[PDB]
């Protein structure tokens, strides 16, 4: 009896909760594009000391020479 | 294809356009604002002004670095990826493909003409490119009217009006005959 003579007011029984009852891609047959089976080491030892160089690394939409291509230099 | 690699700066700077009447209006914004800056490298170095011209809604257009830098892809054709010669150095081999005892007067024959052609600093840089190429004692003598398009369908007016013009032509007739054949011996 926390309040029940004192305040008949106040809920109780009520089941507001509202149930229910336990009632509970991979066309790889085109021939389309190829993936390749992830193995970062593996890449990263494909790609492992490739010495790229940068010498004039510039790329601009300059117009005072031939050609740009930097990443240029190896080992 | 200039006009087609303005749209690219257009979209580089963020102008995409796809549409036929779309591309036309972009000729008309090249043919109407292009020019070529004699000293690349230099007037790059300066800065532009990129003035706007106005959409028929009422748009941004500035002038950036395309309406000069663009043209110059005439003259530096691999730019555009395709290895060629550029008007200047076509013209010198053909210089070199006409003869010694006439060359003299070829450096004066200097026939131009071409609608395209009639941008800003187009005549006189190519001349300096002539002297960049050309050796010592060449005379310039460009023929050079706005009208030079017009100047073919006149001389080709003046040309229908002649008496040895019944002659030039091909008869109908032929064509009755055999035709093809005849067609290219009379052009030729």
């Amino acid at each position: 009896d926390p309040k029940y003579a004192d305040l008949p007011g106040i809920a109780r029984n009520e089941p507001d909760v509202y149930e229910t009852s336990d009632l509970p891609q991979e066309e790889l047959t085109s021939t389309s594009v190829e993936h390749i089976i992830v193995n970062p080491n593996a890449a990263y030892d494909k790609f492992k000391d490739k010495r790229v160089g940068t010498k004039g690394l510039d790329f601009s939409d300059r117009i005072g020479k031939t050609k740009r291509t930097g990443y240029e230099s190896g080992e | 294809d200039v006009s087609r690699f303005l749209r690219l700066y257009l979209r580089k700077e963020g102008y995409d356009f796809h549409s036929s009447s779309e591309f036309e209006i972009v000729k008309a914004i090249k043919e109407r604002a292009c020019y070529l800056s004699i000293n690349p490298q230099k007037d790059e170095t300066l800065e532009t002004e990129k003035a706007q011209y106005y959409l028929p809604d009422g748009s941004t257009i500035e002038i950036g670095p395309s309406r000069f830098r663009a043209p110059e892809l005439l003259f530096r054709p691999d730019l555009i990826g395709e290895e060629s010669e550029g008007i200047h150095e076509v013209l010198v081999f053909a210089i070199q493909k006409s003869d010694m005892d006439l060359r003299r007067t070829l450096f004066s024959n200097i026939v131009l003409s071409g609608g395209s052609t009639l941008f800003k600093g187009f005549g006189d840089r190519l001349l300096s490119e002539v002297k960049k190429l050309a050796p010592k004692d060449v005379k310039i003598r460009i023929s050079a009217p706005q009208e030079r398009l017009y100047s073919t369908w006149i001389g080709g007016s003046i040309l229908a009006s002649l008496d040895t013009f019944k002659k030039m032509w091909v008869s109908k007739k032929e064509y009755e005959e055999d035709g093809a054949r005849s067609i290219h011996r009379k052009t030729f």
